[PDB]
């Protein structure tokens, strides 16, 4: 929990991520906006806790003080080979391990927001390590998180 | 770089939560007993019922779990954001 | 009888969240290691946003898999009540 | 999955537990009412959840063989012990395996729905086995769930 100088520069930039009025508070209404922008939906109460858990002189918001001594708590970070590779289960229909090159080209142009076929085509020849048409994507992810 | 990775994992209406339904957890198992092993004759109305007051408490305390999880990558998601900006 | 054992752990909305952001786990893992270790010049504004979005993704997953795990025991909470009539 | 006669009969007594009208129908309503009973608070999301799990015809509610079918899979149970002593590991002040008698009166006495002093007595004559005025509550609640 000892944060450099730089890093302290950064996280500046990183504030104003959150701070939209740039008013140079963070309030619920702020955090529920930029949770929501990533895709998730916190409650109000939850919203509150957020704030007053970072939350150190009680005035209902957070400063930016609050907000780098809170990440000076949280630095550390790990690998996410597992998870990724849960992901890529998900489209894995027989469970055997494997997502064929064209079922691989057919979820990354329909779901989420897609790759187009040619950035597949990228995709695929890296994925594609045996030239089989065939993704192993438990070692896939290995190669990428290497 | 961070590359793929990511914040590496581990209230007061929360914490009144807990304490109401952990008391109750050891209330329950402590009546639950009683009646199953120290009595000559087990009431089987008083069981069901220790029972279901038991199951209520135990399920309180896993739902304030569940929340401290939720909300704990809550807020990695939102350290996860702010660690974009050290690419 | 049971005493004090419970029952042993382990949608379309909630399906549909899944696949869209399984989907962009791969299309944002894809994206930042090719932006990290296949140029021959890395694009810190490129890694930034497709770190962004990965971090997104993931998150959505975890929710979805939190909120799996609480609806699984609330509907355990249910057998569990159940359950106590077998006394 | 394979349920008993005796286990089908006392399932219809479970039944009337969350058939509140006693019309023939758990819907979504009865099924928030008694969840938050047990103080819990799903969303109604999540108890249309919960209904559509076991709602094999898709008419919206649950009838009894879906409810009898639902607990055939479900049948299995486990031991609590690790569990009751993470509840009293709640009240363990000082994190060193022991909770006073006295400290244990008083949380008995007042947090939660409580003992009388004299249930307290009973239970910390169990509870404290060596007579020292002090429960080591790994080794109580081992004792009860044995
Ligand atoms: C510093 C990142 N962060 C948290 O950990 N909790 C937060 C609540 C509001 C804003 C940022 C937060
Ligand atoms: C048979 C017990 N049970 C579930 O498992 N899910 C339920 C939903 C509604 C009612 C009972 C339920
Ligand atoms: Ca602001
Ligand atoms: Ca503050
Ligand atoms: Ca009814
Ligand atoms: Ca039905």
């Amino acid at each position: 929990d000892q944060l450099t100088e730089e890093q302290i520069a950064e996280f500046k930039e990183a504030f104003s991520l959150f701070d939209k009025d740039g008013d140079g508070t963070i309030t619920t209404k702020e955090l529920g906006t930029v949770m929501r922008s990533l895709g998730q939906n916190p409650t109000e109460a939850e919203l509150q806790d957020m704030i007053n858990e970072v939350d150190a002189d009680g005035n209902g918001t957070i400063d930016f003080p609050e907000f780098l001594t809170m990440m000076a708590r949280k630095m550390k970070d790990t690998d996410s080979e597992e998870e990724i590779r849960e992901a890529f289960r998900v489209f894995d229909k027989d469970g055997n391990g494997y997502i064929s090159a064209a079922e691989l080209r057919h979820v990354m142009t329909n779901l989420g927001e897609k790759l187009t076929d040619e950035e597949v085509d990228e995709m695929i020849r890296e994925a594609d390590i045996d030239g089989d048409g065939q993704v192993n994507y438990e070692e896939f992810v290995q190669m990428m998180t290497a | 770089g961070r590359k793929l990775e990511l914040t590496k994992a581990e209230d007061t209406q929360l914490t009144k939560r807990v304490k109401n339904a952990a008391a109750n957890v050891l209330r329950e198992t402590w009546l639950i007993y009683k009646n199953t092993k120290l009595v000559k004759k087990i009431d089987h109305a008083k069981v069901r019922k220790h029972q279901r007051k038991f199951l209520q408490a135990i399920h309180q305390l896993r739902s304030v779990k569940m929340e401290q999880r939720k909300l704990n990558d809550q807020a990695n998601t939102l350290v996860d954001l702010a660690k974009t900006q050290l690419e």
